[PDB]
């Protein structure tokens, strides 16, 4: 069996070392950037620190203590190990939730995704967390609350060669619902409306894609550590058959999270261009994300000199006829900013809207419908003019009908769904349900 | 999402004053960093003054002393008071606002606005 | 003697009387009327609901005992009796919390004094208060947590006739803390930040802002009233035995008769007196201050017809000439009467003029922005009492105000004419001028 | 807090119409709603109240025949009054009421008429 022992040294050291690596590789970046300076980072910062102190102060000791069947390090370490221990886990799932409620008061506030916290407001808070779930992690086990009274748990206390954890079945589930439960429960209840709120005002818009790894950050977060906290309720609730061969295996599930979260943050293409730096390497948010953005001219699907938001600076195949009016609408001659780019779709837009509603074959329509399939209309006004959405007066008076499952037959027939039909299905499939369940 | 709109530019003497202001919509302006910076011709766009949510306040060497960046949260509007004006503050002047988001800062800026100086 | 026992158990029986009269008083009154369901009123109830458990369910079985000399309703009751003890002594401190905590995001919002919450939130976080109260309360007592392990406790605990509360001292300062200390400096804090971002926001002339002071008191007294019993815990449990048992269950008992001390704060409140009254048979904001608001055509102290907030209507005696006068200010026939919607559209409009009248008036401009914001309203509501003429017509403080010579500028205005006319808020303002400070409003 | 109303014109019986009111100084999402009229010689009356929460109440004599409504992204209250009848004449006033510490507030607009006028 000691090519167990060597073999599981080099995996659980390898564990380790992508605990600390990462998560330095975290700490290092919002540390570094002006950019990545944000109030949800900060959290993360602290985050990274519990997965950290978890691959310094915890996950070693823990390898320790299985490969050599026995442990090494007397009795006081035995106490702390665990308190650290317990002190990374409860911080966490705290700090977890003071993320999604922090995320959601910033849906509900003007800017959608800006928190409503101070850099220092922050700080406190993360102060506090770690100050709290110090008290009732630490106290707890260095007054001797969790210890149980059968003989074979009081020799493990008196013999400085055992360390495990046998605890009174009152600490077992108290400390189980206090410090993992209660916050997992209101995270994950908090956090659902955030998502909701995020497409009532899916996923395709940036920061939308970022509460998504918000909630990845969250979901393997409880996956890992659920599992553990399961199997130790009922363990305590009807007399053991967990072996302990499986609950430090399970608990093992949750010691390799710790090296999950660098690699989920790899999904915001903010944090990976930190981490190649460090290693020498709606109506409108509706249109941005069908349209794309671009702050220079280019020729669309059908060959025309577009630019920005999807703008039509003319249909000519001259470009010096492109600039001859990109500059008559911006104001100087740009020969155009993010800026720019921006308050030419809003000016776009309305033209689009008004001209729904100067068309006395699409204001009836326009007038009939929701907020949300306005919203479709105005996307095809957009992407075509009101002379060709009077084009199919079938599928016009189809949805003045609220004959909503009939309009998406006839619509996906046009020849709009076939040159550009990755677009067309999602404003297609919003007319149907009424939702922005597509975008 | 947020827009800036400049307001008050144009010529004057040199030694005289101006009040450049810049009225943001479209977040908490109490959260976010203001800033203004100017493009002289023939040169490169750089920073004359920055104010910072918390108040704190830096200036470009060359117009520390004579220029004064100011907020006003109640009306959402930041403000560059030009003082002891010289031709070489010849430029067109841009407000720039730091929203934070998620996992980012975004920077967003004014449609900008024209100052000549007389020498 | 027992010339004692009678004599207590008459006054323990009105201390109880006291307790559930005026909380059923109190709790009638929010439900009846309608003009009182506000969020702030739903944690008035419930506040209310723990002193009525406690005139109930407690203080009438703390009184039998020291009566009786004993515990006579057995060991089931006894450990039901305390754990209903302190699930009122704890469900309040962290109602009393949630109150500074949510008057703190209403006066951080535009309606200064308005909740974020729902009704329906403002509930499900009231059921939120009780269950965790209750788990926090409840369980750590009829699971066996709070038990001693000296021999008096266990002999106490044997006695069906002996209920006193032995505890660990490990749960003695982990309940105190997370029941009491905790919820107490979160409410010190967070709601001293609300008196002040009030007077800040311009004491306790307001009506909503003497409410404050209102919610302050009770705090003010709860707090008075339940920390030396719980400082006498702390220090007893942590050195030894030097506090004697008559000492803290007097100390107990004044936490006790808490319970029927907030209905008659209440009273403060001109809306809870009036609702009582009949359950029983019976510059903006500185100058709605110092102007008052009448509806109905009412005379100035120098005798001008005046009407709103202190909007003066015509110079002319014949009061046709000022319902004439009025009736073109708002726009209709009024006959002397307007609404308070119009009455404070005319004192937005007349505020303007008052400022747009120094801004054009001579030497008195300068000594406008010469002084800070606290005292451009303080000059402000001279002008508006007195228009540009008179505040204009005594130099010898409006240079004194300019030079900042403000110990001077006070004594001046103390014998100015209009001091002797409205001496308060002559005072008022004066103050206002020399503390630079809104102290006096 | 202020209150502004809109729509009132002149109808044939049985026609229809729609009152606006918009609103300022308050949370319009958590106050309640309604209007009420009052024609010459008879006193104010309840037509229609939307609570905060979104529930409706209606005047009998005009029960059917009115339906109120809000949107609290715009900040506005309406009320579509169809099937006009002679009665329904009077002048209209747009409520709001904005809670407080211990006590809830009223507001009301400066108001508007409503006539239906016979044949
Ligand atoms: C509002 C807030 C209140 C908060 C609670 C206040 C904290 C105090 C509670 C701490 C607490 C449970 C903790 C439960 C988990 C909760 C923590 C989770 C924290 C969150 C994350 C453990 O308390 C600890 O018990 C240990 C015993 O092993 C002991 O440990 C060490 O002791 C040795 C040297 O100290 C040493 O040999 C060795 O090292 C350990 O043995 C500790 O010294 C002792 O403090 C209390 O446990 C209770 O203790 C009672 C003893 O009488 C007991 O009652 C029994 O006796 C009664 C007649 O006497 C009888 O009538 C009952 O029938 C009977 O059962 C209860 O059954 C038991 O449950
Ligand atoms: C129950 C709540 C735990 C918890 C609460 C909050 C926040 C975070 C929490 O956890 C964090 C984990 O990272 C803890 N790591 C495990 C200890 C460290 C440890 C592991 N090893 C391996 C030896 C295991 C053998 C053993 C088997 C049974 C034992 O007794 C069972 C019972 O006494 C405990 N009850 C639990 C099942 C609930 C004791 C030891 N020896 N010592
Ligand atoms: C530990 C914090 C308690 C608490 C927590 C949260 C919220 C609210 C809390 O409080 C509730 C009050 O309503 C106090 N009620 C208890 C007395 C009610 C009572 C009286 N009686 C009989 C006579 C009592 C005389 C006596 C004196 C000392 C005793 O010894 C106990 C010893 O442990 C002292 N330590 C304590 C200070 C923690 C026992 C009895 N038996 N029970």
């Amino acid at each position: 069996d000691e090519v167990w022992v060597v073999g599981m040294g080099i995996v659980m050291s390898l564990i380790v070392l992508a605990i600390v690596f990462g998560n330095v590789l975290v700490i290092t970046a919002i540390a570094k950037f002006e950019r990545l300076q944000t109030v949800t980072n900060y959290f993360i910062t602290s985050l990274a620190c519990a997965d950290l102190v978890m691959g310094l102060a915890v996950v070693p000791f823990g390898a320790a203590h299985i490969l050599m069947k026995m442990w090494t390090f007397g009795n006081f370490w035995c106490e702390f190990w665990t308190s650290i221990d317990v002190l990374c886990v409860t911080a966490s799932i705290e700090t977890l939730c003071v993320i999604a409620v922090d995320r959601y008061f910033a849906i509900t506030s003007p800017f959608k995704y800006q928190s409503l916290l101070t850099k220092n407001k922050a700080r406190v808070i993360i102060l506090m967390v770690w100050i709290v779930s110090g008290l009732t992690s630490f106290l707890p086990i260095q007054m001797h609350w969790y210890r149980a009274t059968h003989q074979e748990a009081i020799n493990c206390y008196a013999e400085e060669t055992c360390c495990d954890f046998f605890t009174n079945q009152a600490y077992a589930i108290a400390s189980s619902i206090v410090s993992f439960y209660v916050p997992l429960v209101i995270m994950v209840f908090v956090y659902s409306r955030v998502f909701q709120e995020a497409k009532r005002q899916k996923f395709c818009l940036k920061e939308h894609k970022a509460l998504k790894t918000l909630g990845i950050i969250m979901g393997t977060f409880t996956l890992c550590w659920l599992p553990f906290f399961i199997v130790n309720i009922v363990h305590v609730i009807q007399d053991n058959l967990i072996r302990k061969e499986v609950y430090i295996l399970l608990n093992w599930i949750g010691y390799v999270n710790s090296g999950f979260n660098p690699l989920i943050y790899c999904r915001s293409p903010d944090f990976r261009i930190a981490f190649q730096e460090l290693l020498c390497l709606n109506i409108f948010e509706m249109l941005r994300i069908d349209e794309g953005l671009r702050l220079k001219i280019y020729k669309d699907t059908e060959g025309y000199y577009t630019i920005g938001i999807g703008h039509l600076l003319t249909k000519s195949p001259s470009l010096n006829a492109a600039k001859s009016e990109l500059d008559k609408a911006i104001g100087r001659n740009t020969n155009i900013t993010k800026d720019e780019a921006e308050k030419l779709f809003n000016q776009d837009v309305d033209a689009a809207v008004r001209g729904i509603l100067r068309n006395a074959k699409l204001k009836p329509v326009y007038d009939s419908l929701d907020a949300v399939r306005r919203a479709a209309l105005i996307n095809m006004v957009f992407q075509m003019g009101e002379t060709g959405v009077a084009g199919f007066t079938n599928s016009l008076r189809m949805l003045q009908q609220k004959r909503w499952d009939e309009a998406a037959v006839n619509l996906a027939k046009s020849r709009w769904y076939n040159q550009t039909p990755n677009r067309a299905k999602r404003v297609i499939t919003t007319f149907r349900t009424g939702t922005w369940d597509a975008y | 999402q947020v827009q800036l709109q400049e307001s008050g530019g144009g010529l004057v003497q040199a030694g005289g004053s101006l009040r450049l202001s810049c009225a943001a919509s479209g977040s908490i302006f109490s959260l976010n960093d203001m800033g203004w910076y100017r493009q002289a011709p023939g040169k490169l766009r750089e920073l004359v003054a920055a104010i910072t949510s918390g108040g704190s306040t830096k200036y470009a060497d060359s117009v520390k002393g004579r220029f004064t960046i100011s907020r006003d949260n109640a009306k959402n509007t930041v403000y560059l008071q030009m003082n002891s004006l010289k031709a070489e503050d010849t430029a067109v002047y841009y407000c720039n606002a730091k929203v934070a988001g998620t996992f980012s800062i975004y920077d967003y800026w004014g449609q900008g606005t024209q100052v000549t100086v007389s020498s």
